């Protein structure tokens, strides 16, 4: 009772580098598409599958293909990425096409930065700031805040973590990060997240605070000839202790 | 329920011997939609024969037009032989002129 | 079909209303769906439409006109959230989806007492960033992007504190410039007069 | 212009005699075949000439995409009505839509099925409801009312696209169409015997000293000639007791016509 399950999340890749987007449904639906999402424009599709056994082409195919392997699988394969496809690519379901009030079931998207290379490509730097004390005494409430910072391409998921546990509420995160450079087309990124507690809570020394962010980056395959560290996947956090 | 063919022999225009023509046999009313037909002349089989496409009625039975072209002749015989499930033997219907 | 429109962007209040336009031109019509899309999530259906009318859905509703080629989506009731765009999409004569390219609707939290104040945060050992959080400012406030390319402002961002009931605005500035002070950090946006500033 | 009708049928088939398709599906306008595709080709066609010029390889392969669907679920929907009957052996499915743009400027819209020849579900797109004629139809009329969205659907397709289409595929074969070719009529028990018109639509009749005897009549059916055109008859017996004026009467598109006997 999945719904629909796509893969992966996130994905860089260098120009000319192939590519295959995965995606399933578990809802005995017989049509299932592939579009993409850009900025300041409507869903495009690039191909779809009436049901199994054919498939053919949406508005935007060139650069695509796609696989209807089976009824419960539609894969997208970018043979030679180009810069262009760096894109939001959703897979989606229907009962069936053409017929009737039927609407549409969603992925959860993958996206996709196309460069020419990956000498661009950075973790975040991570930092937790502690709370104002003038804000506690002002308000008797404390704010950290976490800065994830320097990162390319925006590839990032932060995350707060309260005594080992991850929390939501009080938590408010950029929902779109900052420019460093913003004149820039290759600019790298910066985002901030707040989270908010009562100055009680901050006051108790054993409560541990964390922001953590899951960075998208390189991985194994992914040739790397610069001085500095290969920038793969991973986790960068800081940490913070309540004060009495 | 199953329907026979209504069966129906004719040629396109009036006949006149002498004068080339096309013999029709309309096929129609008939459920389900599997059926062989054939033109026989003088009791025996015409090869070159047509055929529409299975075609659809609004009440949800079936109609063909098999033809062929023909020159009548006063001793030539000429007829419609058709075969479907609702007919235990083929059923012949000869052109009346 | 060929086009349709969307407005870009709106605004408004908690607990108020809002209309969602979308027009459209198409060869044929065989219904228009709206879908919520929350920011990096899925689409999901909202709501269809295809003869001529209202139709209420909860909170939402949605109205068609075919022959001005004309639907809104109506959100009554606003709450934080609704924050999310709204993707019109029209089936043609050929049963193929033209998709609007969506309303960005950003709603303004009812701050209840507002207490505008900039702090600065304590340094960390890691980082030699000074940090700055412009808060509890009410929603009418605008915070403007930094002028100086060594300080970086991010724009308000709202915080729902359940437990307490609570919501507030904040905004974020930092630098590494021996420049940058908390004083300063939001010269270049217009903040409340009485805003809070503790001495350094 | 005179009446003109778009209609779209299926014929599913659940145990088909080998090589024959599973699936069928043909377009009219009036008579004419307009489009075809079944399951052994696996591609919607062009049965007309003017449908063919008209119309982009686009608009093919776009329906093409449809159908092979729609063949899908035609049979899902074949295998759901035979189990719930329980029947065994091949067994038939079929719908029928489209709609009408009548002389006076109205229009009609129908959507109906059957199985095994038999109407099953018919569409009343002014109530909004299916009518099941068994207990097999009356389970699928349920949960095909369960979502109205569907139900407005198909009334905005049969009222609005339906008739477009229907405008559409009009004007690109109006010359086939719009045309009229009068009919050609003789007498020859009497016969009166019309061939060579177009449209088929024609309404032939006996008259016995100037009053219409509709039940001693024998009408015969409108017949296509092959060429494109119909011819058709009607008969009369003679009383040979009496002496009576008979004439047959022939109306055809606007034109009456009378043959004194
Ligand atoms: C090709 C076509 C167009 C519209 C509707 C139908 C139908 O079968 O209902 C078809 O076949």
């Amino acid at each position: 009772n999945a719904g629909v399950t796509q893969t992966p999340k996130f994905q860089v890749l260098k120009t000319g580098q192939s590519m295959t987007l995965q995606c399933a449904q578990d809802m005995n639906h017989n049509s299932m598409y592939w579009y993409r999402q850009d900025p300041g424009m409507g869903l495009r599709l690039i191909y779809y599958s009436a049901s199994e056994g054919t498939t053919d082409k949406g508005e935007v195919p060139n650069g695509y293909n796609v696989s209807r392997l089976n009824k419960r699988e539609f894969s997208l394969r970018l043979e030679s990425a180009a810069p262009s496809q760096t894109s939001v690519y959703f897979c989606a379901s229907s009962v069936w096409t053409g017929e009737g009030s039927g609407e549409l079931f969603f992925g959860e998207g993958s996206r996709l930065t196309v460069l020419e290379d990956l000498k661009n490509v950075f973790p975040p730097e991570v930092a937790v700031f502690e709370p104002s004390e003038a804000e506690i005494s002002h308000t008797q409430k404390a704010t950290l805040v976490c800065l994830a910072t320097g990162f390319y391409p925006d590839h990032v998921e932060l995350s707060w973590w309260v005594n080992g546990k991850e929390v939501h509420s009080g938590v408010c995160t950029d929902p779109q990060p900052l420019k460093e450079q913003p004149a820039l087309n290759d600019s790298r990124y910066a985002l901030s997240s707040r989270l908010r507690v009562s100055a009680t809570f901050w006051q108790n020394p054993r409560n541990h605070f964390r922001c953590q962010v899951q960075f998208y980056g390189l991985s194994e395959n992914d040739e790397w000839t610069q001085d500095r560290a290969k920038p793969v996947t991973q986790i960068v956090s800081a940490e913070a202790w309540g004060r009495a | 329920i199953q329907r026979t063919p209504k069966i129906q022999v004719y040629s396109r225009h009036p006949a006149e011997n002498g004068k080339s023509n096309f013999l029709n046999c309309y096929v129609s009313g008939f459920h389900p939609s599997d059926i062989e037909v054939d033109l026989l002349k003088n009791g025996e089989r015409i090869e070159k024969v047509e055929h529409s496409d299975l075609s659809f009625s609004k009440d949800w039975s079936f109609y063909l037009l098999y033809y062929t072209e023909f020159t009548p002749t006063e001793k030539d015989e000429y007829a419609c032989r058709v075969n479907h499930v609702t007919l235990s033997q083929p059923k012949i219907v000869k052109w009346d002129r | 079909g060929q086009n349709i429109d969307q407005p870009t962007e709106m605004t408004a209040t908690e607990g108020a209303i809002v209309q969602i336009n979308c027009t459209y031109q198409t060869s044929g019509f065989n219904g228009l769906f709206w879908y919520q899309q929350h920011a990096g999530e899925a689409p999901t259906f909202l709501s269809y439409n295809v003869l001529d009318g209202l139709e209420e859905k909860g909170r939402f509703s949605s109205f068609l006109s075919r022959s001005k080629g004309y639907s809104y989506l109506l959100l009554k009731e606003l709450q934080m959230k609704d924050s999310a765009s709204y993707l019109c999409a029209v089936k043609d004569s050929n049963y193929q989806l033209i998709w609007g390219a969506g309303t960005k609707l950003i709603i303004k939290p009812d701050i209840q007492n507002p207490d505008p104040a900039v702090y600065q945060l304590r340094d960390s050992k890691s980082s030699d960033k000074s940090v700055c959080l412009f808060t509890d400012f009410d929603s009418q406030t605008n915070v403007s992007q930094s002028k100086d390319s060594d300080v970086y402002i991010t724009d308000k961002c709202v915080l729902d504190m359940r437990s307490m009931d609570f919501k507030s605005n904040s905004a974020v500035a930092w630098s590494n410039k021996s420049d940058f002070a908390c004083a300063n950090a939001f010269n270049n946006s217009i903040i409340p007069e009485d805003t809070f500033f503790p001495s350094p | 212009m005179r009446t003109h009708s778009l209609r779209y049928f299926r014929l599913g088939v659940s145990d088909p005699i080998h090589g024959v398709p599973e699936f069928i599906s043909v377009g009219y306008v009036d008579s004419h075949p307009i489009t075809t595709y079944d399951s052994v080709t696996r591609q919607k066609e062009p049965r007309a000439p003017w449908m063919a010029e008209n119309l982009a390889p686009d608009h093919w392969e776009r329906y093409t995409q449809l159908l092979r669907g729609w063949q899908q679920m035609f049979k899902v929907e074949l295998k759901r009505l035979q189990r719930h009957y329980n029947h065994s052996g091949s067994h038939t499915y079929q719908r029928m839509i489209g709609c009408e743009l009548l002389e006076d400027g109205s229009t009609t819209g129908f959507l109906q099925y059957a199985y095994d020849g038999q109407d099953f579900l018919i569409f009343n797109k002014d109530t909004l409801s299916w009518l099941a004629v068994d207990n097999v139809a009356h389970t699928i009329k349920q949960a095909w009312e369960a979502n109205q969205h569907e139900l407005l659907y198909q009334k905005n397709w049969l009222e609005e696209e339906c008739i477009a289409w229907l405008k559409r595929f009009l004007e690109y074969g109006k010359d086939t169409l719009q045309r009229t070719e009068p009919p050609l009529v003789r007498v020859n028990a009497l016969f009166c015997k019309a061939h060579g018109f177009y449209p088929p639509e024609i309404y032939m009749t006996w008259m016995k000293n100037g009053e219409e005897i509709v039940q001693e009549i024998d009408y015969g059916d409108i017949l296509p000639s092959g060429d494109g055109t119909y011819q058709a008859w009607a008969s009369i017996e003679l009383d040979p007791q009496s002496s009576n004026l008979y004439s047959c009467h022939v109306e055809h598109s606007g034109v009456h016509m009378v043959l004194q006997v």
